[PDB]
RNA sequence: AACCCGUCCUCAGUUCGGAUUGCAGGCUGCAACUCGCCUGCAUGAAGCCGGAAUCGCUAGUAAUCGCCGGUCAGCCAUACGG
RNA sequence: UAUCCCGCCUGGGGAGUACGUUCGCAAGAAUGAAACUCAAAGGAAUUGACGGGGGCCCGCACAAGCGGUGGAGCAUGUGGUUU
RNA sequence: CAGGUAGACAGUUUCUAUGGGGCGUAGGCCUCCCAAAAGGUAACGGAGGCGUGCAAAGGUUUCCUCGGGCCGGACGGAGAUUGGCCCUCGAGUGCAAAGGCAGAAGGGAGCUUGACUGCAAGACCCACCCGUCGAGCAGGGACGAAAGUCGGCCUUAGUGAUCCGACGGUGCCGAGUGGAAGGGCCGUCGCUCAACGGAUAAAAGUUACUCUAGGGAUAACAGGCUGAUCUUCCCCAAGAGUUCACAUCGACGGGAAGGUUUGGCACCUCGAUGUCGGCUCUUCGCCACCUGGGGCUGUAGUAUGUUCCAAGGGUUGGGCUG
RNA sequence: UUACUGUUCCCUGGGAUUGGCUU
RNA sequence: GACCAGGCCCGGGCGACUGUUUACCAAAAACACAGGUCUCCGCAAAGUCGUAAGACCAUGUAUGGGGGCUGACGCCUGCCCAGUGCCGGAAGGUCAAGGAAGUUGGUGACCUGACAGGGGAGCCGGCGACCGAAGCCCCGGUGAACGGCGGCCGUAACUAUAACGGUCCUAAGGUAGCGAAAUUCCUUGUCGGGUAAGUUCCGACCCGCACGAAAGGCGUAACGAUCUGGGCACUGUC
RNA sequence: GUGAAACUAAGUGGAGGUCCGAACCGACUGAUGUUGAAGAAUCAGCGGAUGAGUUGUGGUUAGGGGUGAAAUGCCACUCG
C-alpha cells in the first residue's frame, strides 16, 4: 500500500463522490421550484402546450407572459382564435388556477396563502429534505464500502481506511450543510 | 433500427417537436419485427376549425413495406395530431404481429 | 431500319460505350445569357448484365427494328397516340 | 291444461366484495350490505361483413418460360431543402 | 512387510527494523544528493536502477565523424532519401545515474578467439570473512609489413560463504597382501538459502480461561516541554453601511499573548500516579451572562448595539441521554 | 487448522497360519 | 384492631412452559426439555473403554440402540451439487512392497603383450521389459451435509419513481414472512402516538452499512426472583 | 338424545414435572460486615416445596484421566 497507490485509489472513488454529489443537489433543487408555492410564474405557463392549425405548439411562441403583480399573470394573445385554446388547455392540465377573459386577454389568479395549506404544503418541503439528506447518506454508504472492499482486498491498511474514511465524511458534511441552507431560506418564503 | 422514415406535410407544415414524436412511437411497435422491415411511410393531414368547415380532426396516414412482400394500410381520424399518431401505432403493432404469428405457424 | 453480300475490328474500358467541357458555325424568331433545337472538330466520365426486393407478357403476343402524326414560329418529345 | 307445499328473482357495475357472526387444523364455505356511479346491461332471431372455418370456381394470381427494373450515365415528374 | 488414510493424538515452529505495538512499508548490490572542497559518515531523508546482455557489442589492424539550423530537388508533407552552406562536440557510447571519451572509448571494414595455460614483485580497500588494480617472466598463439597490442567488454550493479552431492579427468590412498568398493586431488555444475554473512533437508494461526520473568529503556490517564491546531486581541483598510473606510461588520493578508481543545515529543511514575459522568464540599482567574458606574452611536424616548473601569455578590427547577 | 514432521483407528496387496478335486 | 398475613393494571422484546448452571463478583435471552429431521447398526451389531483376554450397549433385537443438528404448539421451511464433504460406480491413466525376461560390472583357472590387456567356471553385486490392489485422477448422485444465494445502464405524456427491457459476470444470484430490529455505521433516521417538554418505549415507512427460512423464519395463550416503557395507589426516595 | 352412536346435564372420583405456604433443599435484591462473629456469614424480604424432589448410611468412576440438564465448571478452601 504505497502511498502513489493510496492517491490512485483515493482520486477514482473521491470523484465519483463529487460528480454524484452535484448530480443530488442540482436535481433537489429541481424538486423544491416544482412545488410552486406561487411567488412568480414565469415558468408554469411554459410547459402548457396548445394546438395552432394541426400543430402542438407551447404558449410562449404564440403569446407573451407578463406579470404585472406577483399573484397574477396577464397573456396577451396575438390571434384571437388561439385564445379559446389557451382557456381549454389551462383547464384541463388541472394546475388549480380559474383563468378569466376580458374579451381580449387572459387574466390568473393566484390564491393567496391559508393556514391548512401551509402546513400540508409545509410537509412536503420537509419531506423533499428528506430525500435529500437519504441521497447523501446512499453516497456515504456506498463510498465507504469501496474503501472496506480494498481493504478485503489486500490493496489497502487498516491505517488507510480509517483516514481516508474519516477524511470522507468532511467532504459529506460540506454537502448537508448546502441541505439546510437551501431548507432555511425555503422556510422564510412561507410567510 | 437501420430503417428509413418518411413524413409528409399535406396540409400543414411538420414540426420538430412532432417529428420526435412520430419516431417515438412507431419506432417501439417496429423495433420489435426491426428485421423484417426497411421503410416507414407516414402522411399527416388536418382539417376543420379555423382551416375548414365542420369539427376539427387530424389523420395520419401509415403504409410500411417490409423485407417479404408484405404490405400495411393504415388510416385513423382522432381531434388531435399527436392522438391520431398514437392510435395508428397501435393498429400497426397489431397486424404486424399477426404476420409473424402466420410465418411461425409451423 | 432491322436484314442479305463483302473488307476490317478478335475480348480489349476496346474501332464497346458517347456523359462532361472548349473552340468554330447554322436555323427559328423583335428576342436563344439565365433558358431552344441542330452542324463541324477536339475532349472520351461511370459502366464488364447488376443487392434485399420487384414489374410486364398466353401469339403475329413478348422481344427487337424503324416510319408517321397531333399540339407547334421554334423546341428541351428519350413523351403521348398510331 | 289444473290444485297443494317449499325455495328463489325485482336494472347494471361496485360485489358475492367490506364489517360482524357460525363452522373448519388450515385453505376457505355459508349468511350478506352501503357509499359512489352509468342509461344501459341482457335474450331470441334476421341482414350483411369478417374468419390462420369448410366446399367449388376464376384472373399473367403463383408456377414455368422470355425480357427488364432496382446498380451505371442521361431524359423527365413528386417530395424535401433553398429562394 | 509395504501403500494409502482423520489435529482423533503427540512433539514443535510461526523473523526483525519500527519516534509504543499492530495494520502497512522495507530487508542484498550499483549511481547522484544530503556529506560540511581528502577519505568516511546516520535517519520510515530526497531521486532512480540491478538479479543482465554480446559469438560481436571481444581482440588486433586500418579508414572515417555525429548532432542541430538554413537553402535546393518528383511523388515527399514538420519529418524518409539526396546536394551544399553555417554553428562545432550541443549526438552517441545495449540499460539507471555520475564521471570520462571528437581524426576519439563514438561510427564502418578485413582477419581472428588472449572471453588463454603456469605464475607474480608491489599497492588500494578494510572488524573479520570478502573485494580491486598490476609492471614483469616462461609457454604456445591471433592481428600487424614492423614497432607493438591482447590474461573479455569505456568504468562502476548483472550476485550467494560453508556442509553435502553430481559430471569429467587423474603418475595419490586402497583397514592381512593383490584387486575392488569407496575416498582424495584437479576442472566445473547444482539454492528468489531475496528475511540475500545464509539458525533445520523439512513449519502457519489464536488466547478476554490464562501464567511467569522484566521494563517508565516502551504506550493509554494525569503533570511538564512545544504551541501546528484551538481560544482571545492587535496591525493595514479593498468595500458594505442613502453619500461617509473605522456607529456597526470588515475581505485580502500580517503581528501577538494565553495554555482550558485535538495533537507532536516520550522527560518523572510499571516492587501500581485507580477512570468517564454525577452527589457533597470548597477556592481562585477574567478574555463580564446579570447587578454598579461611564464613553461612542446610523443614541428622539422606551429598549438595544459596541466598548472601558469593575471578579464584591449572584448565575433556577425539570423532560431525553451512562 | 487446507502450518511442518510424525503416531494411532481404519481400508488394500505380498508372505506365514494354509489344504484337496475340478473350470 | 396485636404478631402472622398477595400490591395491581396496560404494552413490547427474548425463551415455549416445571426445572439445571460458573461452590467464593454473572440464575440469564445460556443449558436442558417434550417433539421434529438426517445418518449409521441385522446381533458374533454399530458405537465406546482396553496391550490383549473381555466388558458396557443388552441378559436388549430396527415401533430397538448409537450419533449430529433443531427445540412445545400453529403456518411454513425456497434457489444453487461449480468447489469442499459424503455415497455409489467402474472404462482407462498414475502407482508400493514383492516376483524376474534379461542386461551389466568386480574377482580370475588360464592366454597374450611388453608392468599391462583379455578372460571360463564358481562366488558376490548393480540395473529392471513385463505382472502388480486399494487410493487419487475420472463419471454420476446427494443440501433438515460444510456452505453460498450479483452488478452496471435506459424507459410511463408535469416532475418523481420504473410494471417493462438491454448488457456483463457466476454453480446460482434471497422466494414467503419480517425489517433503524438483542442485527442500522451515517442516527437523537423520518412521520405519527404518548409527556408541559421524550437520544428511551409503542405503531409505521424502507436508504436491510451488514434480516432470512431446522447455526431454522414469522406469529403464539400460559409461564418468568428475566430485559424494557407507561399509569393508579403508596410513601422521608426527594 | 339416537335406529345404534356422536353429542350432552348432574353426581361420584381426587389427577397434576398444579396453586398458596412451614420444615427441608436453594441463594434473586438490598443493607450490614469487608485487619469481619464468619477465609461468603448475619438481618429483612425472595424461589421451588408429590417431584427431573431432598437426605442419611455403605460403595463405584483417578489425571495424555474421570465427571459434567456443558460453566472450562467440579474432582479434599488448590483445576485451561
Ligand atoms: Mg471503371
Ligand atoms: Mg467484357
Ligand atoms: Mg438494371
Ligand atoms: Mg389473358
Ligand atoms: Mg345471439
Ligand atoms: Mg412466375
Ligand atoms: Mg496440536
Ligand atoms: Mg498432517
Ligand atoms: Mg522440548
Ligand atoms: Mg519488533
Ligand atoms: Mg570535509
Ligand atoms: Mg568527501
Ligand atoms: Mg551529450
Ligand atoms: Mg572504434
Ligand atoms: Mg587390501
Ligand atoms: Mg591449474
Ligand atoms: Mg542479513
Ligand atoms: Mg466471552
Ligand atoms: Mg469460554
Ligand atoms: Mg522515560
Ligand atoms: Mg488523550
Ligand atoms: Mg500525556
Ligand atoms: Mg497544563
Ligand atoms: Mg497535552
Ligand atoms: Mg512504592
Ligand atoms: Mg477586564
Ligand atoms: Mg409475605
Ligand atoms: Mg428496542
Ligand atoms: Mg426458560
Ligand atoms: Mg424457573
Ligand atoms: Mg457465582
Ligand atoms: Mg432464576
Ligand atoms: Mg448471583
Ligand atoms: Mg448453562
Ligand atoms: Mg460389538
Ligand atoms: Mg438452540
Ligand atoms: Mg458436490
Ligand atoms: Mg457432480
Ligand atoms: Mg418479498
Ligand atoms: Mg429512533
Ligand atoms: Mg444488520
Ligand atoms: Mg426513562
Ligand atoms: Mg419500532
Ligand atoms: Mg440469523
Ligand atoms: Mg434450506
Ligand atoms: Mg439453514
Ligand atoms: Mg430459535
Ligand atoms: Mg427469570
Ligand atoms: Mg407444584
Ligand atoms: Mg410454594
Ligand atoms: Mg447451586
Ligand atoms: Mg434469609
Ligand atoms: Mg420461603
Ligand atoms: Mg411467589
Ligand atoms: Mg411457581
Ligand atoms: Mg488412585
Ligand atoms: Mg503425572
Ligand atoms: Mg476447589
Amino acid at each position: 500500500a504505497t502511498m502513489e497507490e493510496v492517491e490512485a485509489e483515493k482520486s477514482l472513488i473521491e470523484t465519483n463522490t463529487k460528480q454524484r454529489m452535484e448530480k443530488t443537489i442540482e436535481t433537489i433543487r429541481s424538486n423544491f421550484n416544482s412545488v410552486r408555492t406561487n411567488r412568480a410564474s414565469p415558468t408554469m405557463l411554459d410547459r402548457i402546450e396548445v394546438e395552432y392549425y394541426g400543430t402542438p405548439v407551447s404558449l410562449k411562441s404564440i403569446a407573451q407572459i407578463s406579470t404585472p403583480d406577483a399573484s397574477s399573470l396577464l397573456i396577451s394573445p396575438y390571434d384571437k382564435s388561439s385564445l379559446k385554446a389557451i382557456e381549454k388547455a389551462i383547464v384541463t392540465s388541472q394546475l388549480g388556477v380559474s383563468p378569466n377573459n376580458d374579451g381580449e386577454v387572459i387574466r390568473l389568479s393566484l390564491p393567496p396563502l391559508t393556514s391548512d395549506r401551509r402546513k400540508e404544503l409545509a410537509k412536503v418541503v420537509s419531506k423533499l429534505a428528506e430525500e435529500g439528506k437519504v441521497a447523501v447518506r446512499n453516497i456515504r454508504r456506498d463510498a465507504l464500502k469501496s474503501y472496506e472492499k480494498l481493504e478485503k482486498e489486500k490493496k489497502l491498511s487498516e491505517d488507510n481506511v480509517k483516514d481516508l474514511s474519516a477524511d470522507l465524511q468532511k467532504l459529506t458534511d460540506e454537502y448537508m450543510k448546502k441541505v439546510e441552507s437551501i431548507y432555511k431560506q425555503k422556510e422564510q418564503e412561507l410567510m | 433500427s437501420s430503417v428509413k422514415l418518411i413524413l409528409q406535410g399535406r396540409n400543414l407544415e411538420v414540426s420538430d417537436n412532432v417529428r420526435s414524436h412520430v419516431e417515438d412511437k412507431v419506432g417501439k411497435s417496429v423495433a420489435k419485427h426491426s428485421h423484417l422491415v426497411r421503410e416507414v411511410d407516414v402522411r399527416l393531414s388536418a382539417r376543420g376549425g379555423d382551416l375548414s368547415k365542420g369539427p376539427k380532426l387530424r389523420r395520419c396516414e401509415v403504409t410500411l413495406f417490409t423485407k417479404r412482400h408484405g404490405v400495411i394500410r393504415a388510416e385513423e381520424d382522432a381531434e388531435s395530431l399527436y392522438s391520431s399518431i398514437d392510435l395508428v401505432s397501435s393498429i400497426i403493432q397489431r397486424k404486424l404481429r399477426k404476420i409473424k404469428d402466420k410465418v411461425s405457424d409451423h
